[PDB]
RNA sequence: CGCGAAGAACCUUACCUGGUCUUGACAUCCACGGAAGUUUUCAGAGAUGAGAAUGUGCCUUCGGGAACCGUGAGACAGGUGCUGCAUGGCUGUCGUCAGCUCGUGUUGUGAAAUGUUGGGUUAAGUCCCGCAACGAGCGCAACCCUUAUCCUUUGUUGCCAGCGGUCCGGCCGGGAACUCAAAGGAGACUGCCAGUGAUAAACUGGAGGAAGGUGGGGAUGACGUCAAGUCAUCAUGGCCCUUACGACCAGGGCUACACACGUGCUACAAUGGCGCAUACAAAGAGAAGCGACCUCGCGAGAGCAAGCGGACCUCAUAAAGUGCGUCGUAGUCCGGAUUGGAGUCUGCAACUCGACUCCAUGAAGUCGGAAUCGCUAGUAAUCGUGGAUCAGAAUGCCACGGUG
């Protein structure tokens, strides 16, 4: 989909990764970046992905690298 | 449209010539340069900290007289109904009802 | 039935345009929006000066505005003072320097806008719509009109149900393309809604 | 050298009046002009809605006709240049000079 | 048709044979305005009818026309073309040639 | 001596240049068989030269722009008939009888507002 | 019911959640403080809470005015909230159906009738007779635009017959003939002939003519009917909210999914599929734009880089068709859905929800019930092209030609 010249990630979420590596794992991190590409430095962390009204925590797995955080949060409730 | 909605459109254009006219124009070129900085240009990351409302994709071409976002024409800068009211009173030069 | 606009359908055949300035693709959008600002300003500032028609033409690096009015003395003022205050602000709007030209309307009862504006003013003054229609017709026919009709619509006299009524004297052909038909529209904004005024004036053929 | 004047306007009966004033002046002062040529009219066509709501089928059919005239002057005579450059022409005619 | 009583158009005839009746035959088989592909099928079908199914090509079509009989000629040509489409052979030139062979022997 | 006749169609335009004596046909610096791909288009220009007999009797130098298969072929057929009226001037009685001098002025009908085509209306519901 | 919306990834957007603001996002009036602006800086999803650098234009009977920022007080601003059963304007519809009325005279106690009941003839209340009606007006028609023939004027960026020049390109001298380009004009008016018809209007037939019986097409839609549609284009009476029905920002929704209906595209194929070779359009668009040539990639494209505000240059090689070869009547070399993998481009940003390319997969479907629609000629059918909207996003819509 996206062009190969640079995988996109937001600047605020990239700062949240850097403090999480140095200071160790924390409580699940609330964010709104559903468009960020998952990098290998995020494996192990729990990122709370906003889906319209709440934040759903997502435990990052090794094979999640390359996907988006929006691909793990359903935005509507179906019955 | 509403007065607050037209105030949003003036706010986007005033930032469009401010930020993304010359600064984002350079950042679009350096990310596109194949010759130098093939790996670590980082112009995309500096574009992220810029404000969003300078974008030409976010602005909406609207009628200058009423503010309708539908039926725009770049020839007139107006909405489709307000083109008629200036045409029937002869306010637009050369514009007339045609037959072919 | 629905009527086509008779003045717009005759533009270029028997009726000249009210704007004749030429421009290419570059500056046509900016100057047309500049025309709406100057026509609104001259209407608001000279509403009591009986202004009916504004001709806007643009030479290469200038603009001159021809104001057709039936009372030039308000527009001229004491030795051109009212003209001088208008010529300085049109050039601010248009950007290019401007000039104000004044063309006298000889008979206001033959121009369709001033007939419509007079009925607009009288309906606010509690003049009856039977009387207001009858005065504008008889004054036009005695000054050399070959035919005139006027139509009013919507809440005549403050009634609840909107009504339509039109009176005609002379001969007014709407489907003849040679017919010199002067048409404009004015709205009577009263305390009980909006009253639309339509004026058709036949000035001969070809 | 060669100077040419591109004449373009909306009205066909108004563009040829200003065209005739230039060519007759040029023939009077002794210039060499190969007449005016009629270039093809780039006429735009506009179709917009007349209704603000449903009944889509009723529309208006507009046009904008842009006429074109070109006058070619061979010799740059000083009497030819000084006369034609500050003529009093119609306001609805735009001039384009190539010196 | 209630008031407007007018005639019917007279098209130009066949450029190959000079036949007025064969010009109306190619228009029935013609679909999507494809004249160039319609007349090539009709010419190849009649040449199969002429060389291997009896001489006098202009008369051989007429014998096939006579058994299935302005409007009498129109309905006759339409029944040949529409029945030729629903056959088992390979091409349209082969199917219509066998229909004119069957119409010549009235079966 | 040149004999000229103008023929045209919907969007075609053809010139005809007559020179006395050959059976040569040069269309757009090409041959008759080379340019016309359709055999029907080859014969419709031969139709005005049917009552008037040509075998090896006159040159025709023709060019055409615009149109298509039969639009160019209809333009040439109109153009030849005016050249023969220019050539002999007594041939008109046979040419009025054929009907080839009549310019087919059936142009395309304009695409109308509210309809997808000139007469084709979008599909209609009863109620 | 491909309607408003000519185009919802953000914006649009009026909705929801959440975070925020209260003379307010925005306008007018006064005072004070800062010239405005420029450049950057740290937290926040952002709205913004705090710093560095810089100018000080303009006249200053030195009060400073004036732009814009900042603060503060109130007058006021703001609402796509209510009502198209309070309204204007505009539109659909019957219907481009031929009707709808006045003035005078006349008839009847009268509301009214006649005209405008009848005899013909026309697209037509079109026209002519008849007639206590005679006339006129609104409609129809005509005048307008475009196209179909010819002439005049004018030959560049357009044109190439007679000529010279060949590197075979109107390309270069030239030619002004012709095509084309557009300013004006001629030409069709039942004008002429014959027959029918009450000697009328009109019809039929024929000649002339490019065009003949309103030539072809458009514009042009009467009085009225449906309290038809529009308070969300706008205008506007009244009512309502106001530290909120307002305003800012982030994300989501407008694109959901057990179903129903209307409107379209592509198909079910040999009048075809595919491969190669190859011929012919018209009409538009283009400067924060169209973007050639060259080079690279299977390709979407990318790099390099002219020309062009344009009859010059670019989009731009029109497609059907034609010629050959192939498949041989089948769920197929039909048809392309769906899905996976790998990518291009647009844009802060393509997960929800974009376009396109490449590989692979190959649903249903083998001509469709009752029912129902379009169309009388360059029409139907079909083939492609272009434009508006648009950063990007057309099976919709608007135009344009090809075949017919
Ligand atoms: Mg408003
Ligand atoms: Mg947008
Ligand atoms: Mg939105
Ligand atoms: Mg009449
Ligand atoms: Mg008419
Ligand atoms: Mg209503
Ligand atoms: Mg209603
Ligand atoms: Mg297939
Ligand atoms: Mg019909």
């Amino acid at each position: 989909r996206s062009l190969k010249k640079g995988p996109f990630i937001d600047l605020h979420l990239l700062k949240k990764v850097e403090k999480a590596v140095e200071s160790g794992d924390k409580k699940p991190l609330r964010t709104w970046s559903r468009r960020s590409t998952i990098f290998p430095n995020m494996i192990g962390l729990t990122i709370a992905v906003h889906n319209g009204r709440q934040h759903v925590p997502v435990f990052v797995t090794d094979e999640m690298v390359g996907h988006k955080l929006g691909e793990f949060a359903p935005t509507r409730t179906y019955r | 449209a509403k007065q607050s909605m037209k105030a949003r459109e003036v706010k986007r254009v005033a930032l469009a010539d401010k930020y993304f006219a010359k600064r984002a124009e350079l950042k679009a070129i350096i990310s596109d340069v194949n010759a130098s900085d093939e790996d670590r240009w980082n112009a995309v990351l500096k574009l992220q900290t810029l404000p969003r409302d300078s974008s030409p994709s976010r602005q909406r071409n609207r009628c200058r007289q009423t503010g309708r976002p539908h039926g725009f024409l770049r020839k007139f800068g107006l909405s489709r109904i307000k083109v008629r009211e200036a045409a029937m009173r002869g306010e637009i030069p050369g514009l007339k009802k045609a037959s072919w | 039935g629905q009527k086509v606009h008779p003045n717009g359908i005759r533009l270029g055949i028997v009726k000249p345009w009210n704007s004749t300035w030429f421009a290419n693709t570059k500056e046509f959008a900016d100057n047309l929006d500049s025309d709406f600002k100057v026509r609104q300003y001259l209407t608001k500032e000279l509403a009591k000066a009986s202004v009916s028609r504004i001709v806007i033409e643009r030479p290469a690096k200038s603009i001159r505005v021809t104001i057709h009015t039936a009372r030039p003395g308000i527009v001229i003022g004491k030795k051109g003072e009212d003209v001088e205050k208008l010529r300085k602000v049109v050039a601010d709007i248009a950007g290019v320097p401007a000039q104000i030209n004044i063309a006298e309307v000889r008979k206001p009862e033959l121009d369709a806008k001033l007939v419509a504006d007079s009925i607009t003013s009288q309906l606010e003054r509690r003049v009856m719509f039977r009387r207001a229609m009858k005065r504008a017709v008889q004054n036009a026919m005695r000054l050399g009109a070959k035919g005139i009709k006027v139509e009013v619509s919507g809440r005549l006299g403050g009634a609840e149900i909107a009504r339509t009524e039109w009176y005609r004297e002379g001969r007014v052909p709407l489907h003849t393309l040679r017919a010199d038909i002067d048409y404009n529209t004015s709205e009577a904004h009263t305390t009980y809604g909006v009253i639309g005024v339509k004026v058709w004036i036949f000035k001969g053929e070809i | 050298q060669r100077i040419r004047i591109r004449l373009k306007a909306f009205d066909h009966r108004l563009i040829d009046q200003a065209t005739a004033e230039i060519v007759e002046t040029a023939k009077r002062t002794g210039a060499q002009v190969r007449g005016p040529i009629p270039l093809p009219t780039r006429k735009e066509r506009f179709t917009v809605l007349i209704s603000p709501h449903v009944n889509k089928d009723a529309r208006d059919q507009y046009e904008i006709r842009t006429h074109l005239r070109l006058v070619d002057i061979v010799e740059p005579t000083e009497k030819t240049v000084d006369a034609l450059m500050r003529l009093d022409l119609a306001a609805g005619v735009d001039v384009q000079i190539s010196l | 048709p209630r008031r407007r009583v007018i005639g019917q158009r007279k098209i130009l005839p066949d450029p190959k044979f000079g036949s007025e009746l064969l010009a109306k035959f190619v228009n029935i088989l013609m679909v999507d305005g494809k004249k160039s592909t319609a007349e090539s099928i009709v010419y190849s079908a009649l040449e199969t009818l002429a060389q291997r199914s009896g001489k006098s090509e202009l008369e051989a079509f007429e014998v096939a026309l006579e058994n299935v009989r302005v409007r009498r000629n129109a309905l006759a040509m339409r029944w040949i073309v529409e029945a030729a489409r629903k056959r088992g052979d390979k091409s349209m030139a082969l199917r219509l040639a066998n229909e004119l062979s069957d119409a010549a022997e009235n079966k | 001596n040149q004999y000229y006749g103008t023929g045209r169609r919907k969007s075609s335009a053809a010139r005809v240049f007559i020179k006395p004596g050959n059976g040569k046909i040069v269309i757009n610096q090409r041959s008759l068989e080379q340019y016309f791909g359709r055999e029907t288009a080859r014969m419709v220009v031969r139709q005005p030269l049917e009552l008037v007999d040509m075998v090896e009797k006159l040159d025709l130098y023709i060019t055409v722009k615009g149109g298509g298969i039969s639009g160019q072929a209809g333009a040439i057929r109109h153009g030849i008939t005016r050249a023969l009226m220019e050539y002999d001037e007594s041939l008109r009685s046979e040419l009025r009888k054929a009907g080839f001098v009549t310019r087919d002025a059936r142009q395309v009908e304009r695409k109308k507002v509210g309809l997808r085509k000139a007469r084709r209306r979008p599909q209609f519901s009863k109620r």
